[PDB]
């Protein structure tokens, strides 16, 4: 039903986006509002296949008192089981609990899912920001440390990527003279493509050049490795292997596989 | 010792705990290989570059088999079946579609190259500031008070090992802002006044090491009737 | 929810962000810069204020003998902020531009659906009800093509904007680390003057 | 439209990457601490008013 005040000569209705949102019934003079039927995306939440074969399904942005049956387009099949209503849509196949842990699989507005032992099952909860803590504040009290710890951490950063080049004639027309002559009428796109790719390659070389070439000399470590008890054997180069790389560098080069 | 002095700890702290610090450093450097090897997703940043390049090239080469509304996707088939004055209508669609494929590939490459350049600039700055010197910027060369860093190479990237100092085993204490003596106020030169319950000492801030209050580690500069919370004791000469 | 376009909710709600901000404020008020490098250690507020004056080249007795005046100046300055923000209308243009650009892009994308691109009609149902299978393709192809370039243009613009947003977020993270969790010696990085705290 | 290739996969991938990046921005800006500290019940800080 519509409460719009149609003028006695107009029949249709439009909106800001120029779409039909009202109509007038011909046989009986009445105004009717038209709304599109529900639609959305479907997401599948799963742990690794090495762990289990259970899954959960999220219907995004849909009140699912209105969808026990709907088609999948990209077929009708329903699941039932346990139905929970969230802000991002609604969830089928997962159970809501009252606890709170660290987020494992993000879902929506503060809701995460995990694979727990309860047997094992898939549960949903509200993420926890951290452990509560209150510091004892006073206007004549202080705290001073009495010991210390040495810590070592790592940080990984990309520097450069692969340099590629493309040929227009070979890619587009292969080895056909007629195709090349026909393509000749399209202007000078190929020069632009070649220039862009060449600039990218030169930039790629300059990145490494400016990151690593920070020194002018090539210093060498003393033959005897005594530094007051500190042991740098894990990061200094190893001459036994032909690659002349530290153990950590060897591990890093083995880990990354094309 | 210089690097400890650079974060507010005296040298005798290092010189009297040399073996303990060396052992802690050795254990920490030992744990790194296990930490890197055990975690599988530790090097996702370096793997994403290879994955994206391979995916883009695969998509570009796969696009060659499309028809774009033509009779066939092979130029030789059209050149062997049809005649000159009609093959143009079919060839034009292929030429156009391959042109947009190439343009899309090039634009995506440029957009990725910009991000790679930004990351490389950050890496260069970190090399200059954390490795060739000692940094006072908070949380720039690790978590804690920075001491020194080491570089390592990796496929398409760099890895930084940061060494930091972390306090531990704190303790309650009572404190005062100034000391009143002979109608004069006394403030510490470097440190803070502290009390164990019955006596007053002066100590440094990042390590507990009490000393006797003396005129050699305080300055007077004032009177006793202005400061709030002053506490009166004796100052040795 | 307009013809296959959906908006997804953010992962962190506003209450969680407010909790984060409250935790940061409490940590920097009751501890100083100690909670950003390890365990949090308590200290009276005037004493860390004396430390912060000492960090810019002024002795502690300057603070300890002008405590009330400094407190009053700080209170007045913090009071003026609400009026300064409320009075000026264009104070928050940076945050409004994001909403305006997103709305404008979505509106343009949905408005592009009514174009003809040199076809008989801009409605698929009209062509499917008037014409026959072997001829409707000529009309349908133009619509498909034009909508394809519309989508591609939208996606490219989105990527270009996302790059700038990421740069701004990186700057904000650096400022959070350096101005809030510590005291900065960099000139004109955490305000104008000698930095004290943020 | 099925004859035009695989543009839609590229569009979907780009949009998904943008959304994930959007979440990561806030995550790395605001989640700078591990604990959740609480202010003392009595708000006296030497005359300063917060
Ligand atoms: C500061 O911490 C270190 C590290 O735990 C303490 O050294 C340990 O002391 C215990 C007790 O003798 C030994 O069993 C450990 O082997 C020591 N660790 C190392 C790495 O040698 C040290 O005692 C602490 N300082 C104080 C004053 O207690
Ligand atoms: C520095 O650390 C390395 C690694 O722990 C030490 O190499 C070990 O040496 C012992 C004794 O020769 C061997 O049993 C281990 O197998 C070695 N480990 C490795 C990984 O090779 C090295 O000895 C240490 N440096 C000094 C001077 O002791
Ligand atoms: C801190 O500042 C606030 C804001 O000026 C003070 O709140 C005012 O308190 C007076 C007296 O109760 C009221 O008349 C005002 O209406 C309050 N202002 C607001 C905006 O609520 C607060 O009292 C100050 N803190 C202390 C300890 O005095
Ligand atoms: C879903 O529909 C029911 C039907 O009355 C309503 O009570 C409920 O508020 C709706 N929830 C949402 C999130 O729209
Ligand atoms: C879960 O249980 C807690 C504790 O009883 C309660 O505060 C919370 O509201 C519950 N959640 C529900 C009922 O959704
Ligand atoms: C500040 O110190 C006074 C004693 O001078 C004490 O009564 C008061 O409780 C202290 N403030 C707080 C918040 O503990
Ligand atoms: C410091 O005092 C507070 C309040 O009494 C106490 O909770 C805390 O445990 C004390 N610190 C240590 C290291 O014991
Ligand atoms: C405090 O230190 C003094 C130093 O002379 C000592 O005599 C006294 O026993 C100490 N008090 C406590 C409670 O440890
Ligand atoms: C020393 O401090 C006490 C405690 O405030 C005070 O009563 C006394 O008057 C002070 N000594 C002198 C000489 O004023």
């Amino acid at each position: 039903e519509s409460n719009k005040k149609f003028l006695p000569f107009q029949q249709f209705g439009r909106d800001i986006a120029d779409t039909t949102d009202a109509v007038r019934d011909p046989q009986t003079l009445e105004i009717l509002d038209i709304t599109p039927c529900s639609f959305g995306g479907v997401s599948v939440i799963t742990p690794g296949t090495n762990t289990s074969n259970q899954v959960a399904v999220l219907y995004q942005g849909v009140n699912c008192t209105e969808v026990p049956v709907a088609i999948h387009a990209d077929r009708v099949y329903s699941t039932g089981s346990n139905v929970f209503q969230t802000r991002a849509g609604c969830l089928i196949g997962a159970e809501y609990v009252n606890n709170s842990y660290e987020c494992d699989i993000p879902i929506g507005a503060g809701i995460c899912a995990s694979y727990q032992t309860q047997s094992q099952s898939i549960i949903a909860y509200t993420m926890s920001l951290g452990a509560e803590n209150s510091v004892a504040y006073s206007n004549n009290s202080i705290a001073i440390p009495t010991n210390f710890t040495i810590s070592v951490t790592t940080e990984i950063l990309p520097v450069s990527m692969t340099k590629t080049s493309v040929d227009c004639t070979m890619y587009i027309c292969g080895d056909s003279t007629e195709c090349s002559n026909l393509l000749l009428q399209y202007g000078s796109f190929c020069t632009q493509l070649k220039r862009a790719l060449t600039g990218i390659a030169v930039e790629q070389d300059k990145n490494t050049q400016e990151v690593f070439a920070q020194v002018k000399q090539i210093y060498k470590t003393p033959p005897i490795k005594y530094f007051g008890g500190f042991n740098f054997s894990q990061i200094l180069p190893d001459p036994s292997k032909p690659s002349k790389r530290s153990p950590i560098e060897d591990l890093l080069f083995n880990k990354v596989t094309l | 010792a210089y690097r400890f002095n650079g974060i507010g700890v005296t040298q005798n702290v290092l010189y009297e705990n040399q073996k303990l610090i060396a052992n802690q450093f050795n254990s920490a450097i030992g744990k790194i290989q296990d930490s890197l090897s055990s975690t599988p997703s530790a090097l996702g940043k370096l793997q994403d570059v290879v994955n994206h390049n391979a995916q883009a090239l695969n998509t570009l080469v796969k696009q060659l088999s499309s028809k774009f509304g033509a009779i066939s996707s092979v130029l030789n088939d059209i050149l062997s079946r049809l005649d000159p004055p009609e093959a143009e209508v079919q060839i034009d669609r292929l030429i156009t579609g391959r042109l947009q494929s190439l343009q899309t590939y090039v634009t995506q490459q440029l957009i990725r190259a910009a991000e790679i350049r930004a990351s490389a600039n950050l890496a260069a700055t970190k090399m200059s500031e954390c490795v060739l010197g000692q940094s006072k910027r908070v949380d720039f060369c690790g978590k804690g008070y920075h001491l020194m860093s080491f570089p390592q190479s990796a496929p398409h990237g760099v890895v930084f090992l940061h060494v930091t100092y972390v306090p531990a085993q704190e303790k309650n204490f009572t404190t005062a802002p100034a000391i009143c003596h002979d109608g004069k106020a006394h403030f510490p030169r470097e440190g803070v006044f502290v009390s164990n319950g019955t006596h007053w000492f002066v100590t440094q801030r990042n390590f507990y090491e009490p000393q006797i209050i003396t005129t050699d580690n305080t300055f007077v500069s004032g009177n006793c009737d202005v400061v709030i919370g002053i506490v009166n004791n004796t100052v040795y000469d | 929810k307009f013809n296959g376009l959906t908006v997804l909710p953010p992962l962190l709600t506003d209450e969680m962000i407010a909790q984060y901000t409250s935790a940061l404020l409490a940590g920097t008020i009751t501890s100083g810069w100690t909670f950003g490098a390890g365990p949090a250690l308590q200290i009276p507020f005037p004493m860390q204020m004396a430390y912060r004056f000492n960090g810019i080249g002024v002795t502690q007795n300057v603070l300890y003998e002008n405590q009330k005046l400094i407190a009053n100046q700080f209170n007045s300055a913090i009071g003026k902020i609400q009026d300064s923000l409320s009075s000026t209308p264009s104070a928050l243009g940076k945050l409004q531009d994001v909403v305006n650009h997103n709305a404008q892009a979505l509106n343009t994308l949905v408005k592009q659906l009514s174009s003809k691109f040199g076809a008989i009609s801009s409605v698929l149902n009209d062509i499917l009800s008037r014409l026959d299978p072997p001829e409707a393709e000529v009309q349908i192809d133009r619509l498909i093509t034009g909508r394809l370039q519309s989508l591609q243009t939208y996606v490219t613009q989105q990527l270009i904007r996302a790059a700038e947003i990421r740069a701004s977020a990186n700057l904000a993270a650096t400022k959070m680390s350096e101005c809030v969790l510590g005291q900065s010696k960099r000139v004109d990085f955490c305000g104008k003057g000698y930095h004290l705290m943020s």
